[PDB]
């Protein structure tokens, strides 16, 4: 019988309870998202979770949004783009956590956020 | 008269509710009889109808067919006009088109299959507190189901062993954890307490993990009064989603706290326990679709949907629950095109016997857009209830993950759990029971 | 049978009774649609408490004369189980879930015992046959 | 009519109220006599008897025996029908039972010394606003009599001064401080600037230890609206609990308040100033046990309960207090069976003249399930009040140590207390002055 | 006279008042539970201290719950079993204070809870 840790796996929500992925296993859920017509792009914080400082009225919390990293990337259609990106964040900001997330012009939303990396 | 209430020529106006009735007829009660019957006996001599055009007010089948469902049974269209409904009440609704016609002694049974909502009307109803999308968005929460499970058991806890369950399984992955359709308030358990301590295990897994925690608080109450009172605690602790019994509350309730929920902020999870005693029968009752567009009018942020483990009438209604706009298929039990002109849409709910095995069907079946509330299938976890969250969190985002690189779940469902098994010993330890 | 069912169970006068109509599915025994009916209709974290001492029970079973595959099952609830006051809680807790439980074909709740202990927690008619004259 | 009124062969009914007096008929007044009277003047000729049927609103006397207390004495069962009380309503049960017939003239003395309250009464109540189960909870204290001190002097010191002594005693180890019964609101210290200052200790107090603490505030007022503005005030304060003298504020009064304290979370304590000028007396007037279970149904968390240095008489009203059944047993008090069904148990308060050496008595007499609260016993230690409060915290966790290993308190309590004094210099210090 | 510490001194409700227990002396806290029929269990935690961080209200408070252990030992007749759990779970978690609870199937409830091991 093992017990849940209670330090140390924090999480970001989907995809967070799953090994680290790879270069490979990044690219295809990239690939998923332009396959589906949506629009990446990345997020970073060095603060990696959600917190209630302003207020604890219901629905209210701080550390939801990120920092964008640059803009939606409108038009992509080659996954190795986003990467190069956040090679690019990673390196700006190695003490900084980066999320991958999604937008749909149609249901005219955020649909996606999954992590990407996460600081030493 | 048969061709006052029969009028097989009608064509229906972009302002009527539509209704789509399985009528059994009496032996010897013509079809045309039964339909004019239904429309007539759910609608509208005495002189005072010389004072006004009872032609107006009149509900009429305008169609009548035999069906497939068995001996003497037939689907009977009724139009019923806009002026006959009070503005925003799903009960003023339900009175005026199932209040009285269900015991006619010329039918021997009835069931309303559906009704069409026409925009006119269903833009006088706050609708949902919150939506799909607002929902997502509030908890920041996004690319799959949602998870969450029911206390065990029942009743017999104290408030603080309840919060104690809690605890454990929202930090194990769960988003959220949820009181028995029963657990109002009762001498082992008093509501404010059961409050107190859920909000702590709220916090604590939250803080914990990092991610937004829920509980559904259940309001349903003897009294509105009560009702209120409930969700106003929930409302002072800062909690995100309180729950409703909508059909044992009643709709009068449940708007009323639906329009709190709206004021407030605040989630609304919708359970619908005692929908079976009208739900059940083909031959006779309300089939759940009704109920469920009855939900998302009233108001709704979350609704039971049923489990998957028939599938095409449970999708049917999923659509009509979800979608903005959903096309007539009766294969899906849906007699009618419905717009919902942008209302927002309700969150499903599967639960029911579901487990870690159940995990790629469930996220093939419902998609994204759903809740899966589990109940043994955590608790009943050999190493716990964080682990068996952890299980369960671990087994749906296996799914996902190989569902959007493009796997078919379908068919390489018990592979990629048995893969996920392999760098989790939660889940192994869960599959091995299951 | 099971927990559940316990034919010689003595109705305590706190208990709300319920008389159901029960059709079993094909090759389920009227015993075990009893059991089913209450276990349904009621009931590591059971360690913490008494399954017994919250558990609905259905103590009598017996067929419908001149029906079919018709019975009448008896159960009976704690008083511990239901709100004060509050007939939602009580349809919610006897009726909100069986009536879709598989192992039946049909089922229809045709009476319920209300005790004295928790009808005295009732406002009730707000004048009744007597104040109205 | 001795016999209109005295019914020796009645059968009570589940739902009557039973009562048990305690009879000194005047020279010449037969015992049966007497019975009659009692039921017939604590109950039920005019021509509009004839409009009803005072047989089903009538009391009886089903039984009387002489007792063996004294001179001409007998203990008469007198039933009352369900109907003739008001729902949830204290007051009208001591109205309508002991409301008019201790002044009979044909009666030389009249004592009440039990109540059956049915479960079809009782249920109409309240009860507790939170009981034993949830109080250990909520303060997250389990495995030992709480311990708790009373501020002294009574009188004369200033808010600031009051709230010094009460942060000292509970950074020592007591879970509670208290409010004097007579400290309400006077010109040497107002309530609020009290509920300020101990509010200060309160947290300085928990803060410094990591254990809940807590305070009586009392409420006790002149009216209504003064009693629900201090009790507002301290819900404010976020502490957890509040005082109340329900005999000298009343029944109706304190009803009101146990209802604030359930919808507001407060735990409430009873203190029972005036009772001895009812319950002193063998021959006249009302046995504490009644005023206990009033008080239970009226709604309470703590409850004072007397000193233990007659036992079994005060064992036996705990039992009725705490207990969710109670066998009849006329030896500790108990004239009726008493069925609580499940309305939660009060915690007794010991209090009186108790120090260090009493500890393995009152933890053995008492159980975990009580509070022992001292006064002198922990002010009056030579080095404090901090070091006072800790020596009664060693003394009775000595206590509790020495008891769950199987050793008898009865008979090892002076070496368990000897025993602790070898580690702790504090109980040391006070077993040598008392 | 003394004075009673304010720093160095803090406690977790019953028996935290008494000197270190010894490994016989809380065996016999064990058996107590084992004997009076009811279920022992382990809590652990980093943060051993009751706190007021999301609310204030009467009656709440944060840090009342700890984090369990595995699961209630149901059916436990060896008290040496518990001090087993209790050294792997300081092996596990050097760093973080351990407590046993018991609960009641009876009372339907937890009536016990004792500091069993604090870390340096
Ligand atoms: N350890 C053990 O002894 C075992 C325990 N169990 C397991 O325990 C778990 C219990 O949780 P789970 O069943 O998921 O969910 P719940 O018991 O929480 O039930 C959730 C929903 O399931 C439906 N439901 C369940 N029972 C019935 C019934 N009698 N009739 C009609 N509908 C029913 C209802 O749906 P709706 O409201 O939509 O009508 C209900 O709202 C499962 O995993 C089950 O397999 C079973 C076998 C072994
Ligand atoms: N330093 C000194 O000069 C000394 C001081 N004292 C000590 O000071 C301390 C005072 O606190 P303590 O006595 O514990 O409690 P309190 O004085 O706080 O009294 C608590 C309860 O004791 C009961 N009580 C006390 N006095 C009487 C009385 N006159 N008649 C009836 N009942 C009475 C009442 O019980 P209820 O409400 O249940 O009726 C009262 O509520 C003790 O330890 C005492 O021994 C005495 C000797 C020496
Ligand atoms: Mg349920
Ligand atoms: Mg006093």
């Amino acid at each position: 019988m093992q017990v849940w840790p209670i330090e140390g796996i924090k999480k970001f929500e989907t995809l967070s309870y799953l090994p680290p992925l790879t270069v490979e296993d990044l690219l295809k859920q990239i690939e998923y998202l332009l396959r589906s017509k949506w629009v990446p792009c990345l997020e970073f914080s060095k603060v990696g979770f959600v917190y209630r400082e302003n207020h604890r009225s219901p629905g209210y919390y701080d550390g939801r949004y990120w920092t964008m990293w640059k803009l939606p990337m409108f038009g992509c259609t080659d996954a190795t783009q986003v990467l190069k990106e956040l090679e690019e964040a990673k390196k700006a900001y190695p003490d900084a956590f980066v999320r991958i997330i999604g937008f749909d012009n149609v249901r005219q939303v955020q649909c996606i956020s999954f992590i990407a990396y996460k600081p030493p | 008269y048969k061709l006052t209430y029969y009028t097989p020529e009608y064509e229906t106006k972009d302002t009527d509710i539509l209704a789509a009735f399985r009528v059994t007829p009496q032996p010897g009660v013509p079809p045309e009889e039964a339909g004019a019957a239904v429309a007539a006996e759910s609608s509208t001599t005495v002189w005072t109808d010389g004072l006004t055009s009872l032609d107006r007010y009149k509900g009429r089948c305008y169609h009548i067919e035999p069906v497939v469902g068995e001996d003497n049974q037939y689907i009977a269209y009724v139009a019923y006009p806009l002026d006959l409904f009070e503005e925003g009440s799903v009960t003023n609704m339900f009175t005026s088109i199932v209040g009285n016609v269900f015991g006619f002694k010329a039918l021997r049974a009835l069931r309303l299959e559906d009704l069409r909502i026409p925009p006119t009307y269903s833009k006088t109803f706050q609708g949902p507190p919150h939506g799909i999308q607002v929902e997502r968005d509030k908890l920041n929460k996004y690319g799959r189901p949602l998870l969450g499970c029911t206390i065990k058991p029942k009743l017999g806890l104290s408030a603080k062993n309840y919060g104690r369950a809690c605890y454990e399984c929202l930090r194990g992955g769960l988003d959220f954890t949820k009181d028995d359709e029963n657990v109002n308030s009762q001498p082992f358990m008093r509501w404010r307490d059961r409050f107190v301590f859920c909000a702590e295990a709220i916090y604590k897994s939250q803080a914990e993990t990092g991610e937004i925690k829920g509980h559904y608080l259940n309001a349903t109450a003897g009294t509105c009064e009560e009702m209120i009172k409930r969700a106003v605690f929930a409302r002072e602790l800062g909690v995100p989603i309180v729950m409703h019994d909508y059909l044992t509350g009643g709709f009068t309730a449940n708007t009323s706290l639906a329009h709190y929920c709206r004021d407030n902020g605040l989630l609304l999870h919708i359970h619908r326990a005692m929908h079976a005693v009208i739900d059940r029968q083909k031959n006779h009752g309300m089939h759940f679709r009704v109920l469920a567009k009855a939900l998302r009018m009233s108001g709704g942020d979350h609704i039971h949907a049923g489990t998957v483990v028939e599938r095409e009438m449970t999708l049917g209604f999923v659509d009509l629950l979800r979608d903005d706009f959903i096309e007539k298929d009766r294969a899906r039990g849906i007699f009618f095109t419905q717009d919902w002109v942008s209302m927002p849409g309700v969150i499903p709910v599967a639960s029911g016997g579901i487990h870690v095995w159940h995990m790629p069907a469930l996220t093939e079946i419902f998609g994204d857009d759903s809740v899966l509330q589990f109940g043994g299938g955590t608790l009943g976890h050999p190493w716990g209830n964080a682990p068996g969250a952890a299980a369960n969190r671990v087994a749906l985002e296996a799914c996902v993950q190989a569902r959007n690189e493009g796997r078919d779940l379908a068919r390489e469902g018990n592979e990629i759990i048995r893969s996920a098994c392999k760098w989790s010993p939660e889940l192994a330890a869960a599959c091995e029971i299951w």
